[PDB]
């Protein structure tokens, strides 16, 4: 009688597992039936040019995140002031704003007409900066939140003691706080990188040309059809499984 | 009075207003769970500024000072051993202000003075309850602490073990002539270590002195609390 | 509330807004679904992305033929004309001294940025390049297209017995000197680039330049591809799109059609009819786009041979 | 001296806060300078048609998530079998696959060509179903993970006792487990809904026309330029601030 | 022997192999922290199947049975009061198999038999340490438990309070004639309540019997552990 509930749960859960598996799986599967194209795609240096631009651009957003996001994540896990409610909301803004809008909004500020752009002698549009700013905005919250849980996990006493043993707030931070939440900062970073990499909407609208993996696929999809994009898709899928399972095996 | 503390602190529906004088010996304040013992210590510690009042240590006002510039050695319930650091590095933390070789000296010196110099490479988890307690103390002492705060440093420990440990505390205190403010809810500990005994109840330190005195002079509050002697006496009767 | 799918060129956007309300104002229970996208691309929605549409409208009526016959369709109707101009904003670099004789010189300045859509996707795209090359023959300056495009892209025109041709790369292989030329899939996208300040000038239809009140230089009809009286000169340049099709300089003539897979033929017809009726022709002319009166078809059309004379 | 570190942190953190604030903020600000267009946009029933399609389509992905995702989230927080490592990874697939690819991959399964696409009477392409499947795939992990932390928060003993008091695993689940992690299931759901709503890439490639707010903006951006999209953007921004701050005030 | 337990269980570097007979009275097994006391109880409880061996209750083999079909009343360290449920609903949980009005009867009957019938509407947080203990017991008893498992049900409690509480346990047991398997690391509790005393050390239940017997018959292991009597005796001397 209990196998019915034990299976009901097992069944329902094995469904979404296939749902999320089938597509990804299938597309890479079928890349056998046309291993010629797949191989060519794999060799296509146009792809690799994009892949790198992608990975590298997203890697910058992450660093920017860690570098500015961490401090905030600490402040959120520890101190509690009147504003918080707001500060916490601002951090989650990007999660509610659809990709496209994000891009548009970003454009309204980093384009040569933007409050910021009109000053930044660094050009954003159709430039890494743009891509960065795009990816950043969309992944910043993702990092911060993870970084927060990090600091949140560290026993405050540990920090108390550390000051007790005569250690400035600054000392404590780098010797107790940080080192202890590293496995969260790291995870958070990796996660924000996966976010940047996966972004399409926010990006396309700011800088189209220094082309990103997501775009190159969309273009070929529209330009040559489905069967002309599958290869690049599968390449990008596999390309990711590797990079991430790799990272996991280098942390767990 | 080596340590004087007159201060008020509000925290929710909790109010901590104390008047506490302390010797240069082994003080021990008794108090049920939730009497304010831990904040009291964080106060002395300088990990909590009081709303009103001050904390004098050696006649000198310490309140404006940071937990870092005060000399106090702090130890929180279930010790705060840095889990990402080896026994050695744990003990060494707090000496970043000392010459290198000198630091290593002091470290190993204390590591030996506490019989842990062999665990110098392990990390907190590999340590036994007792091993922690030692590392804890080790790291707290190498700083040549003006004072030494502890709370429930003996909770979650079998009676059998407790006794041996208490004797070790007595020793450590006589050995390093380091005054100690030990906080618990257990009479057995007060009775076994204290040179003086305070008694906290609801953030207020009702009375201090010596156990014997505290009993006789029954005021129906501290009297009630210290009435546990009967159970300790009934038990001694029922055994051996 | 049956939906009416209509994919169309990017410039037919304002116009289509009008066509929409009007048409719906006639069948208040049907919703018209518009979709901007450079003609070539717009047609690829039907021919490659496996989607279905009820109406297809291009800025180059020939693309329909060269890309939909006879599998995805079999009849085109000319319904409008257009002109290629060099647009800009009041502030754009040298918006003062520029004019119909120096434009090609201004654009040569190293500090000036101009853009044009992608030939492989949008007609305005190759029409722009056509016009720049046609200028070489009109001002007798065999460098213009060389100085403004080849020296800033892997795009190149090559003569053969008085004529010219440009072989288009895959859109991903298109290499652009990002310091001089910004390009996009469709001319309408050239709009935000201008607004957000990243462009000084852009080759766009006059129809649109007006629609968005852009400052603009009127080019010599001998090159702006806007007159039958000059089809001769226009015919001198020809570009080959990556999808392997050939497009020749001709007067800009918009075509429209109802595909083979079209799900609502009858509602389609009604829409098309409206496009060519006076209402439609005025709509267009209102928006500064010269309609083609009277309409034309490359073949007798069943439900429309009454509104269109096969010319 | 400590104000330098206390401010260093405060400064760095006040930066990303502006970064994430400025754009969103600015665009809605400027919607005053052209309150006419803003108002018109606001009235444009074309917009509201989309907004609803969006919200409603995303609402379905969520329900599907809760209904199939929860069971898996429980199983992940409780039981620990040999497979887990894999099962857990499959759940996170979508986080690594860029939007576009997701769409393409999804298409390969519900698109006329692919397996189910054919074997299914219900057309997905250019239809609501494609949208759901799109949004689902992208938000499923987001829910599951939150739902997991939910069950993870419940003291196992509570469940032990519940069985002790003679309650079947099934009983326990709905009486102890669930009710106790409700504030996580709810949060998780809300979060997955915000994800669907914000999706662009995965969706567009499956169903460009029964369109969602992210697309309508992209279209206008391309069709009429920046200044023609800002209004709709700002509307969507505000439209979200409301819906979410509302939800927060109805939970905190 | 009401409850017999002979079984082995492997959990990491931990091995639990016990041979335990138990009366129909108040048993109490002493053991340091980490002796396997809690798993031992989860074993009896049926919340952990053993690798090898069985759990007999009333001569009948219970091992194959589920914690739900066993009659045992379980109570885990720092009681598992359902925080989302009122005292009433807490007590009521476990009676879903009883008629409504009858349930309400039994509940209030027990709510009164434990002096909490007034807290029937509050929820766990509003409860004092003592109030919890009662609700805990209340809910554990209304099921008319075949047995009654408890562990450290008296930890984190001031000596003074402990005594009063212990007397309440004695009473509750004499009052409901419910055998009780009480698990602790504190002699004082063993000495004050047990009719029999077991002693666990490293997953193995070394010896059972009566305290007095356990001392004299010194085997250097249980002898060492029960040697804490000295500290209890020294303390009784130093006080009153
Ligand atoms: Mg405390
Ligand atoms: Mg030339
Ligand atoms: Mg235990």
């Amino acid at each position: 009688m209990r196998l019915l509930f034990s299976a009901l749960l097992a069944l329902l859960s094995s469904i979404i597992l296939l749902f999320v598996l089938l597509p990804v799986a299938a597309t890479v599967t079928l890349q056998l039936f046309n291993f010629d194209e797949f191989l060519k795609a794999a060799s296509d240096p146009a792809v690799w040019k994009v892949v790198l631009t992608t990975y590298y651009a997203a890697l910058i957003s992450t660093l920017i995140a860690v570098i500015f996001g961490t401090p905030l994540a600490y402040i959120l896990a520890r101190k509690s002031f009147p504003g918080k409610s707001v500060v916490e909301g601002i951090v989650d803004l990007p999660v509610v704003i659809p990709h496209t809008v994000a891009g548009i909004a970003l454009l309204v500020v980093f384009g040569s007409s933007g409050l910021i752009g009109s000053f930044s002698p660094l050009k954003f549009v159709d430039a890494l900066p743009g891509i960065v700013v795009a990816m950043l905005f969309v992944s910043v919250p993702i990092y911060i939140n993870q970084a927060k849980e990090g600091f949140a996990s560290v026993d405050v006493r540990l920090e108390h003691v550390a000051r007790t043993l005569g250690s400035s707030p600054l000392r404590v931070f780098f010797t107790v706080s940080l080192p202890l939440s590293v496995r969260h900062i790291v995870a958070g970073a990796i996660m924000s990188w996966a976010r940047g990499i996966s972004e399409f909407g926010a990006v396309v609208v700011i800088a189209y040309y220094p082309m990103i993996a997501p775009t190159l696929i969309y273009e070929r999809y529209l330009s040559e059809g489905l069967s002309a994009a599958m290869p690049v898709a599968a390449i990008l899928i596999l390309l990711s499984l590797a990079v991430f399972v790799a990272l996991r095996i280098i942390v767990g | 009075m080596f340590l004087k503390v007159r201060a008020e602190k509000r925290l929710g529906n909790f109010r901590l207003n104390v008047d506490f004088e302390m010797g240069r010996d082994y003080c021990v304040l008794l108090g049920p769970t939730g009497a304010g013992k831990s904040v009291f210590l964080e106060l002395i510690a300088g990990i909590v500024k009081p709303d009103r009042g001050e904390v004098r240590l050696n006649g000198a006002d310490i309140t404006p000072l940071p937990p870092e510039r005060r000399g106090i050695g702090f130890v929180p319930q279930d010790y705060a051993l840095f889990p990402h650091l080896s026994v050695y590095r744990n003990i060494a933390y707090g000496l970043r202000n000392v010459e290198r070789v000198e630091r290593d000296r002091r470290v190993r010196e204390m590591a030996e003075k506490l019989g842990i110099a062999h665990l110098l490479d392990r990390k907190p988890a590999r340590l036994s309850g007792g091993e922690r307690q030692r590392v804890a103390l080790a790291r707290a002492l190498v700083i040549q602490p003006r004072l030494l705060l502890l709370d429930e440093p003996l909770s979650a420990v079998d009676l059998k073990t407790k006794g041996v440990l208490m004797e070790e505390l007595r020793f450590v205190q006589r050995e390093f002539d380091v005054p100690i403010l030990h906080v618990t809810h257990d009479l057995i500990e007060a009775a076994m270590l204290a040179d003086e005994v305070a008694v906290m109840l609801n953030g207020r330190i009702v009375e201090k002195g010596k156990l014997k005195e505290l009993f006789s002079a029954k005021n129906g509050e501290v009297a009630e609390f210290l009435s546990a002697r009967n159970l300790l006496l009934k038990v001694s009767k029922i055994l051996d | 509330n049956v939906k009416l799918k209509v994919f169309h060129a990017g410039s037919l956007t304002e116009p289509m807004k009008a066509f929409k309300r009007a048409f719906e104002e006639k069948h208040p229970n049907v919703e018209v679904q518009t979709e901007a996208a450079g003609s070539a691309a717009t047609i690829r929605k039907v021919t490659e992305l496996g989607r279905k549409a009820d109406v297809i409208a291009t800025a180059d009526y020939t693309l329909i033929q060269k890309m939909m016959y006879p599998e995805f369709a079999n009849w085109t109707i000319m319904f409008a004309k257009n002109q290629i101009v060099l647009a800009y904003r009041n502030d754009s670099r040298y918006a003062d001294e520029i004019n119909s004789q120096n434009w090609y010189e201004i654009l040569k300045r190293p500090d000036v940025r101009f853009g044009f859509s992608n030939p492989n996707d949008d007609p305005c795209g190759y029409r722009s390049l056509m016009a720049i090359q046609l200028a070489e023959l009109y001002y007798n300056d065999p460098t213009i297209f060389d100085e403004l495009v080849a020296k800033n892209s892997n795009l190149r025109f090559s003569e053969d017995n008085g004529s010219y041709v440009l072989r288009m790369p895959s859109s991903e292989r298109i290499e652009i000197n990002k310091s001089k030329i910004m390009i996009r899939s469709m001319e309408m996208e050239l709009i935000h680039l201008v607004e957000s300040g990243e462009l000084d000038y852009f080759f766009i239809y006059k129809s649109v330049a007006k629609q968005h009140g852009f400052n603009f230089v009127e080019l010599p009809v001998e090159i702006d591809l806007s007159s039958p009286d000059y089809a001769e000169l226009y015919s001198k340049v020809k570009v080959v799109l990556a999808n392997g099709k050939e497009v020749t300089g001709k007067p800009i003539v918009y075509g429209i059609t109802i595909p083979k897979n079209a799900e609502n033929r009858e509602l389609a017809v009604e829409f098309v009819k409206l496009v060519i009726s006076e209402e439609g022709q005025e709509i267009l002319r209102e928006l500064g786009q010269e309609p083609l009166v009277p309409p034309r078809a490359d073949t007798a059309v069943p439900s429309l041979k009454a509104m269109v004379e096969v010319s």
